């Protein structure tokens, strides 16, 4: 019943989920903006 | 069989992740949309603007001619 | 316990993701190269290596956005973002390589790293490995393209630029520069892919084709427990389906799985050592026949003599869009130019 | 002691395999396909409501991108002359009733796979239908084809009675002009059946001369019609009974085959022909701006003075005007293939051997090269996404030619469908076989075969 | 550079005097060349006449010289050969012929002043395109 | 019994070496024809030019070519899509010189590859299997569907369409770039991914088997020899090939049952390849993959050089210089 | 010379493609 919250696969997940939605909000900023 | 740890369908099922995450997947989704829309990632990425390819100097596609000082030479470029 | 002991009582243990006592090496350096990639195709660009726009910041829609490569006017230094080049300056170091510098070492550096973690497993459930035999394959495309082929040649320029553009732009460097088909090293490799195509798709046939239905349903993905000693597909039947269709037929279940192991391992490896050749550009593009009465005799007419002048259509209509570093311009009537096209 | 539902566990079909569920109850199939073709006239008018507002009627038909219009302009929904476009209010109408007529084909497969009953064939001794009762099953295909066939005859009163249908043979370009000799006599039009596949001959593709398309669906009318009260007074025969499996999926396995079967027609009327499918609305074809490339160029170096035979090309033979292996004087270069090419235009250049040089001549007119010049502009070369012509040309105008735009989306589903034919022909013959859930463990076939060798 | 207001100056007359255009016509100016402007003239070739090339090279040898963008809408008006010999207007979009060319009646002569100044900046910032295509 | 029950219970019969049934019978004869007509096209045929001019392009081996640089080299641009066979011809020297041979080993052979689509499934009705391996078969013959019938229709003659050779084979895929473009089309970049999944696929699912064996021998002899074939154990615990391909990646991210592994390597190289076998069907009609030349470009409107124009430029390289006689006109159209 | 040389080794690949499917050996069941 009892589970912890953070382990190792709390980094493992938020390591290529947090640079990702970062970078997918880099795209839709890039993308609006014209030359 | 379990691992030790919460599964994940028992975790977005809860009240608590997504209480974590109204104000955290669109906090970070702005924190990319700052990263452009400022500007800022043609400053410390190295991408020129697109009106500052060419200058009224240079019109010759630029390239690299040393090895030994590459970066002189950039910083000649503009 | 020791010091050392209860290390290696950590990264063993049940861990949803298992991190290893080999994943040391392989976790840092495969975050980065795909992270490390990941900023390559977006932020950081080309246009000061080899005057080309590959960023998504420039506006490239994926299907020519690259991390590209340093330029050729550069050698073979690892642009080290500490190195002399370097100068320990973020800006420029991408822009004039890096990256793929960077990238393309760390990759080479883990894959390592997952091979060395594929053994570290298959001791610890004593497995008796042949995926660490099977990553052979495709360890020896990634430092014989990515890594040897650009170290006989000149430097990093013309090693291959990652994105999905990139490599093929590198393709059309092989056909031209090299006539990278009909070399027989090559022609292998695709015996060994799309023969390895075939060993995949007919033994997955198969296996949905002789089953037993033990349960009483209708869809045939049930009534399997893993813990089953009972063989699931017939080999019977099968044999006898093949020994008629085909005329031969694997007449034993084993070695039916060393071959879909072997067809495309070994196809990898022809190929492997195939661009090692191209790397010291031993290209193997000319016969030493049909070459001579194509030079003395108009009335010999064939398909090779067809094929090696359209990689003189490559050679010469590319190479000053594709290496500005000699600024190569041409004059519009040097150019081969078949006709009224 | 069943009647459990629509679960895993009760039929043995899983969340995919998402409707054999519905193989045996009658009720809920009927809500499938009346959703279904609801479905279908749901998209029939609401792309056409949306080809209409991205319209321009100054602009050409084939410019904007758009399937559906020219087909309407086929059967003459108010073209003028020429394949220009007088009114485009019966463009709206038509699709309007078809948006309308999706909603209350929307009430059905909604009613008939909820509300409605689940036992279809229970009821009062019409629909039930036992995928064995071939008797019954064939009733249901002469309903279908008494009123296939009176669709078949809707086409003929729209081009004998109510205005016209469109013809590009028209004198003056082309035009709506009301059909008064269909052809009844079969030697031509069940001979274009006994004809070659191949270039030259064009077994059902080359159907030139409009009036052989009207004498189609008098003579497919009548025989729809006559297999169809056939299917309502008989049974299967003796023969049919015991070749033709007899069973839901099966019954329903060939459908997937002779339609596979259409579509691969319906892949090279859109491709080859000129006159199902006129070029002034749906642009030209491979055949035609090919032509239209050399002939271009062939009226420009008249125009240079210049005599067009005595010019040797490149290559020792004809620049303009060489000979096609069987005689017909043909258009030169890389159009030796398209020498089968029957245009509108050019047809007043064709002379009693071919494209005779007394008129080649002192009879071109400007309205000619004009319309010729046009389709080697729009000749069928496209990207994915939009641009036209070569791909080593920039990008400029995009325009994808839908003709060919067209051809591949069904070439796409026509190949589809000859796989989930074979493949639905598979659970077929293993229906009635008892063994489309596998070998059985005690009872192996295999072990009753002798040795090999 | 930043496409400035210098850089976008012709002479959009006959021999004597220039204007200054700013940013939104010419990229309308752009949408109607991808319209009208866009089957027989991709990059600057002329595909069905394949050497009356919209280059400057070009464009001036055309008599009287279409480098002027009044004179330029005047030969989309009432086109012509290079001499000004014979009009063309049985084989060429013109406002003289839109009952034969039916495209040209969504458009203006303003609609022309800006594609007339659309199609001689371009070779105004590149060299090789809008000519060979292959240099 | 019957006279013609002797006969359709022999050739449907299972006890022969091959199958000769109902599909074979169309098979059996119209594929060995094209199997002798092959051998003796990439022997001794005379040059049947290509190009559709006059210039008679050779490819058989008695003409001085390897077998890397031979061919049956396919018909002429003159003959079209005309039925050209070998009695319409005048003389057979008419025949050989003018794209004979071609057509003899096309419609015979894509009658042959439909037949063997038809048998495969008819033996596993004519045993207990159930028959889903014709649609498995539908991958590979889809195939011979595109580059020999296919796209040689659409396109125009049957002179473009070989793969009738080796070098051959590489003429023809590089004119597919040229003309239009093979490379940059998201039906043949979806169908590679099949090929190279299907590759690896292979090469795991064959791995793990052969990792995951039991003891059964010793060490000095083969391990591939102390079963018996028709055994019912299993020679491999999947128990324990599961949790090692799981430990490689994640739990759940391997195939519990074997079953439906099996199905998946049946869909990942089947369902690809008919996606890329449906780019050529619709690369036939000129729908080509897409062009991002020219595509950035500078506020000032100055093109910017990105890998798609450095592929067009060794693109339109190889379009320049193919069919070097044929063009008399701007536009490769035809 | 060499034009025998190809047919030589051609057809005795093809020699095999007869040997192995009818003196494949018997598989025997146990
Ligand atoms: C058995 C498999 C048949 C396919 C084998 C290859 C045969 C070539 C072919 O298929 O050819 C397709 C033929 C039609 O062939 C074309 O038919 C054309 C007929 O058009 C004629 O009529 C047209 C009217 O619009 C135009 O006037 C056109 O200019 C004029 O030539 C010409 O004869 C062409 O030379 C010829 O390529 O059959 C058809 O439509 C139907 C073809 C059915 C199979 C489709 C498979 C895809
Ligand atoms: C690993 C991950 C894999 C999956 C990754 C995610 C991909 C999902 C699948 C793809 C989904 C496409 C995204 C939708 C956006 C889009 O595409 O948007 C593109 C278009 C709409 O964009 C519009 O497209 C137009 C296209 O030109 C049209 O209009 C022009 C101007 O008038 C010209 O007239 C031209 O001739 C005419 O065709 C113009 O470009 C417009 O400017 C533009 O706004 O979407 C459409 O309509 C599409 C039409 C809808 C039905 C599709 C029918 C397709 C039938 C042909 C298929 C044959 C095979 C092709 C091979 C592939
Ligand atoms: C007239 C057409 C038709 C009809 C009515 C049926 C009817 C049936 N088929 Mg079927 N089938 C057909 C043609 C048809 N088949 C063809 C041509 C194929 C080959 C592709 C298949 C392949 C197929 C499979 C693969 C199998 C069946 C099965 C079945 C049965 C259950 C259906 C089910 O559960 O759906 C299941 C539906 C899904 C799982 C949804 C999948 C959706 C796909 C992936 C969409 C494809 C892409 C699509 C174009 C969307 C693009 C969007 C874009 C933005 C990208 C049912 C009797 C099953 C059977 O034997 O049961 C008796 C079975 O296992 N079908
Ligand atoms: C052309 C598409 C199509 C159509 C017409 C159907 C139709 C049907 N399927 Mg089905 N199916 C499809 C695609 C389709 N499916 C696909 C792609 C899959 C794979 C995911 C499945 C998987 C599947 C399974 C596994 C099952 C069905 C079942 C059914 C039947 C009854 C549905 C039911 O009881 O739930 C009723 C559903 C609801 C009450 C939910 C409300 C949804 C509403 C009705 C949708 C319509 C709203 C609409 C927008 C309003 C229209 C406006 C109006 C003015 C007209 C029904 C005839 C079931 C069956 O066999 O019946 C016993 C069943 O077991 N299907
Ligand atoms: C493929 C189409 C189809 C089929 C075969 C059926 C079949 C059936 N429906 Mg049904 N239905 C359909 C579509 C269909 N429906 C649609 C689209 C709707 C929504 C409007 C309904 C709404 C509906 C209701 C509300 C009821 C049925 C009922 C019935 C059953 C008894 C029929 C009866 O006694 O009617 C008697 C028949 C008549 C009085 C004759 C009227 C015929 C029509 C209105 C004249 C027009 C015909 C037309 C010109 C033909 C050409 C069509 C053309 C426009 C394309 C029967 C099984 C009943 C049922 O399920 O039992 C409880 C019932 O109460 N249906
Ligand atoms: C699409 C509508 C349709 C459908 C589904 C059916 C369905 C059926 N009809 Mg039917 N029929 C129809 C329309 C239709 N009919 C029409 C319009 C007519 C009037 C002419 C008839 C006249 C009719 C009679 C007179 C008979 C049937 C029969 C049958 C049954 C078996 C068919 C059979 O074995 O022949 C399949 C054909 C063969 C096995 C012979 C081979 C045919 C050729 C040689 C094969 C080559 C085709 C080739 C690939 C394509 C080229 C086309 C052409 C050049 C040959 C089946 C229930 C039979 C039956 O059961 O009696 C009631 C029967 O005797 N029908
Ligand atoms: C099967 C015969 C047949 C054929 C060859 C055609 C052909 C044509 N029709 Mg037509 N039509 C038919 C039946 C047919 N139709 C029927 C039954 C109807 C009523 C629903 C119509 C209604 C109709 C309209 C309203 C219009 C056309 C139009 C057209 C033309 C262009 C559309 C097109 O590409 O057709 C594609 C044709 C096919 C896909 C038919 C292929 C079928 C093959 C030849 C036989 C297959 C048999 C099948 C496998 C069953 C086996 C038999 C079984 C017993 C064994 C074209 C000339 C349009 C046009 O442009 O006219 C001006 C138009 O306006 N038709
Ligand atoms: C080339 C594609 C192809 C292939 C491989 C098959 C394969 C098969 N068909 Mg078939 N079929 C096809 C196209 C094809 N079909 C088309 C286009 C139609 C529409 C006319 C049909 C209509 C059809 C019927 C009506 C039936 C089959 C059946 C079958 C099964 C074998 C017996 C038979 O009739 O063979 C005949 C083979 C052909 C007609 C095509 C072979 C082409 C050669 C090369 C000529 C087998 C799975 C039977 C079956 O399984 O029923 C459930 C059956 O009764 N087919
Ligand atoms: C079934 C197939 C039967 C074999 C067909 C053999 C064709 C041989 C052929 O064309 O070779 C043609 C060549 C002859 O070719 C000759 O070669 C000479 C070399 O000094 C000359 O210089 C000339 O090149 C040429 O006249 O055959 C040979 O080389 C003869 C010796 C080898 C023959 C072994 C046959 C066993
Ligand atoms: C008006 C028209 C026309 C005319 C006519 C018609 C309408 C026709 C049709 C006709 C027909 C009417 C056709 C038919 C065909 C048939 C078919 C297509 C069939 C098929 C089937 C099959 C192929 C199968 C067989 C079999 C086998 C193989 C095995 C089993 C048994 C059996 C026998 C079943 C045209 C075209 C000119 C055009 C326009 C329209
Ligand atoms: O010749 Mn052989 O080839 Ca493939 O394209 Mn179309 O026609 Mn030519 O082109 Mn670009
Ligand atoms: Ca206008
Ligand atoms: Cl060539
Ligand atoms: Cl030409
Ligand atoms: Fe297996």
């Amino acid at each position: 019943i009892t589970y912890p919250i953070f382990t190792v696969r709390w980094l493992a997940v938020h390591t290529l989920a947090v640079p990702t939605v970062f970078f997918l909000g880099a795209i839709a900023a890039m993308q609006f903006i014209q030359r | 069989g379990t691992t030790g740890e919460r599964p994940f369908g028992d975790i977005i099922t809860s009240v608590r992740y997504w209480v974590i995450h109204s104000l955290t997947i669109p906090a970070l989704f702005i924190a990319g949309w700052l990263f452009v829309s400022t500007g800022l990632a043609y400053d410390a990425f190295g991408t020129p603007r697109p009106n500052e390819y060419f200058t009224q100097e240079r019109q010759e596609l630029p390239i690299i001619t040393e090895r030994q000082d590459s970066k002189t030479q950039i910083q000649q470029f503009i | 316990r020791g010091w050392f002991d209860v290390l290696d009582d950590w990264l063993k243990r049940d861990r949803f993701v298992f991190v290893g006592w080999s994943g040391i090496l392989l976790f840092p350096c495969a975050y980065l190269s795909i992270g490390g990639w990941l900023t390559g195709t977006t932020f950081v660009t080309s246009w000061y290596t080899h005057g080309l726009a590959s960023s998504y910041l420039e506006g490239c829609n994926f299907l020519t956005a690259a991390v590209s490569t340093p330029a050729n006017s550069l050698g073979h230094s690892l642009l080290f973002l500490w190195g002399p080049e370097a100068q320990w300056d973020f800006t420029r170091w991408c822009q004039l390589g890096g990256l793929w510098a960077f990238v393309a070492l760390h990759g080479a550096f883990a894959l390592i790293g997952f091979c060395l973690r594929q053994l570290e497993i298959a001791r610890l459930v004593g497995i008796r490995p042949y995926n660490a035999i099977a990553f052979t394959g495709p360890i020896a495309v990634f430092v014989s393209v990515f890594l040897m082929y650009p170290l006989g040649q000149s430097g990093w320029f013309f090693a291959p630029s990652f994105g999905v553009a990139g490599i093929f732009r590198f393709i059309l460097f092989f056909q031209g520069f090299h006539n990278w088909t009909l070399n027989p090293f090559h022609m292998m490799g695709v015996a060994g892919i799309l023969g390895g195509a075939l060993l995949c798709a007919i033994h997955g046939a198969t296996v949905e084709n002789t089953l037993f239905e033990d349960g009483e349903g209708s869809n045939t993905f049930r009534a399997f427990e893993p813990t089953q000693a009972e063989e699931t597909y017939s080999m019977v039947t099968a044999n006898r389906f093949w020994s008629q269709i085909f005329g031969i037929a694997f007449s034993n279940k084993r070695w039916l799985h060393f071959f879909m192991l072997f067809v495309p391992v070994t196809g990898l490896w022809m190929c492997s050592i195939g661009v090692v050749g191209l790397a010291v550009n031993l290209r193997a593009y000319d016969f030493v026949s049909q070459e001579l009465r194509a030079a003395e005799d108009p009335e010999f007419e064939t398909f090779y003599t067809k094929n090696i002048l359209l990689n003189e259509g490559i050679r010469a209509w590319m190479a000053p869009a594709d290496q500005p570093h000699q600024n190569f311009v041409f004059p519009e009537e040097v150019l081969p130019r078949g006709n009224a096209l | 002691s069943y009647l459990g539902g629509r679960d895993q566990e009760s039929t043995g079909f899983a969340w995919w395999s998402g409707n054999a569920r519905l193989i045996n109850l009658s009720g809920k199939l009927l809500g499938a396909h009346v959703a279904h073709a609801g479905l279908i006239v749901f998209w029939a008018g609401a792309m056409t409501l949306f080809e209409v507002s991205h319209f321009v009627p100054e602009k050409p038909m084939y410019e904007q991108g758009l399937i559906l219009l020219p087909h309407l302009a086929t059967q003459g929904w108010g073209v003028g002359a020429g394949g220009e476009v007088i009114n485009t209010f019966p463009y709206f109408v038509v699709g309007v009733l078809h948006l309308i007529s999706s909603a209350v084909l929307g009430l059905g497969g909604i009613y008939h796979a909820v509300r409605g009953p689940e036992v279809l064939e229970e009821y009062s001794s019409f629909f039930g239908y036992d995928w064995k009762d071939k008797n019954q099953m064939t009733n249901i295909i002469g309903y279908h084809l008494i009123l296939l066939g009176c669709g078949a005859l809707l086409l003929v009163f729209k081009a004998m009675f109510l205005g016209g249908v469109y013809d590009t043979w028209a004198p003056g370009g082309g035009d709506v002009r009301i059909i008064n000799n269909p052809t009844l006599n079969p030697l031509v039009i069940f001979g274009y059946l006994l004809k070659a596949p191949f270039g030259g001959e064009g077994w059902m593709i080359g159907v030139d001369n409009m009036e052989d398309i009207i004498g189609g669906h008098i003579w497919i009318g009548l025989i729809c019609i006559a297999g169809g009260v056939w299917h309502i007074l008989t049974k299967p025969f003796g023969w049919a009974r015991r070749a033709f499996i007899w069973s839901g999926e099966a019954y329903l396995s060939y459908s997937l085959g002779a339609l596979s079967l259409m579509a691969f027609i319906a892949s090279a009327f859109v491709w080859f022909n000129n006159t199902a499918y006129p070029s002034e609305f749906y642009g030209p074809t491979n055949a035609e701006a090919s032509q239209a490339q050399s002939f271009v160029f062939l009226v420009r170096d008249q125009k240079l003075g210049a005599n067009i035979g005595s010019a040797q090309g490149p290559t020792g033979l004809g620049k303009y005007l060489m000979r096609s292996p069987t005689g017909e004087i043909i258009f030169g270069g890389e159009t030796m293939r398209f020498w089968d090419f029957k245009g509108p235009w050019l047809e007043p250049l064709r002379g009693p051997n071919g494209l005779d040089l007394n008129k080649l001549k002192n009879d071109i007119q400007p309205w000619q090269v004009r319309r010729a010049a046009e389709y080697m502009t729009h000749a069928p070369n496209g990207s994915i996404n939009s641009v036209g012509g070569i791909i080593t040309e920039a990008q400029g105008f995009n325009y994808v030619n839908p003709r060919a735009w067209l051809a591949a989306s069904h070439f796409i589903l026509a190949f589809f469908f000859l796989i989930g034919h074979l493949w639905h022909a598979g659970r077929a013959r293993a229906a009635v076989a008892g063994f489309e859930k596998g070998i059985d463990r005690e009872t192996e076939p295999v072990l009753a075969m002798p040795d090999l060798d | 550079l930043e496409l400035t207001e210098e850089l976008r100056t012709f002479p959009i007359n006959a021999q004597g005097d220039t204007a200054v255009l700013s940013l939104k016509e010419i990229k309308k100016g752009q949408q109607v060349f991808n319209a009208a402007c866009a089957q027989c003239h991709a990059l600057g070739v002329t595909k069905t006449n394949p050497d009356v090339n919209l280059s400057p090279e070009a464009l001036a040898l055309a008599t009287p010289p279409r480098d002027n963008i009044a004179a330029l809408v005047d030969y989309i008006k009432n086109p012509t050969t290079y001499d000004g010999f014979v009009e063309i207007s049985e084989l060429h979009p013109s406002l003289k012929s839109s009952d034969i060319f039916p495209k040209m009646r969504n458009i203006s002569e303003d609609d022309l002043y800006n594609v007339a100044g659309y199609i001689l900046l371009q070779p105004k910032v590149r060299g090789e395109q809008w000519g060979g295509g292959k240099y | 019994l019957n006279i013609w029950e002797q006969f359709c219970g022999w050739v449907t019969s299972t006890n022969n070496r091959l199958y000769v049934g109902w599909f074979g019978i169309v098979m059996i004869p119209t594929l060995l024809t094209a199997t002798i007509c092959f051998v003796l096209a990439f022997v001794a045929a005379p040059p049947v030019d290509i190009d559709g001019i006059r210039e008679p392009v050779s490819g058989s081996l008695l003409y001085g070519n390897n077998i890397i640089t031979a061919a049956v080299v396919p018909s002429s641009n003159a003959i079209g899509l005309h039925f050209y066979p070998i009695w319409e011809a005048a003389n057979i020297d008419e025949w050989l010189y003018n794209g004979g041979p071609y057509q003899l080993i096309v419609f015979h052979f894509l009658i042959g590859i439909f037949c063997y689509m038809g048998r495969e499934w008819e033996l596993s009705y004519r045993l207990g299997m159930r028959p889903w391996i014709a649609v498995a078969y539908s991958a590979p013959v889809a195939a011979a569907t595109a580059v020999l019938l296919v796209y040689s229709i659409g396109q125009g003659s049957f002179s473009d369409g070989l793969p009738l050779g080796i070098s051959g084979t590489f003429n023809f895929m590089l004119v597919l770039q040229a003309e239009h473009n093979v490379l940059m089309h998201p039906f043949h970049m979806l169908g590679v991914a099949g090929v190279f999944g299907g590759a690896l696929f292979s090469a795991m699912h064959g791995s793990l088997v052969t990792s995951s064996l039991v003891r059964e021998t010793t060490e000095i002899e083969s391990q591939n020899r102390g079963y018996r074939f028709g055994q019912e154990e299993e020679t491999y615990n999947i128990v324990a090939a599961h949790g090692y391909f799981g430990r490689l990646i994640f739990q759940y991210a391997s195939f519990n049952n074997s079953r439906a592994l099996h199905f998946f390597l049946g869909a990942w190289p089947v369902v690809g390849i008919w996606f890329a076998s449906l780019a050529v069907a619709c690369f036939a009609f000129n729908l080509n993959g897409f062009n991002f030349n020219h595509s950035v470009l500078d506020s000032q409107g100055k093109v910017l050089n990105t890998w798609a124009d450095v592929i067009n430029r060794a693109n339109l390289g190889i379009e320049a210089m193919h069919e070097r006689n044929v063009h008399n006109f701007p536009l490769d159209l035809a | 010379m060499e034009s025998v040389a190809y047919i030589l080794v051609l057809t005795l690949a093809l020699g095999v493609l007869f040997f192995a499917i009818a003196f494949r050996e018997p598989p025997r069941i146990g």
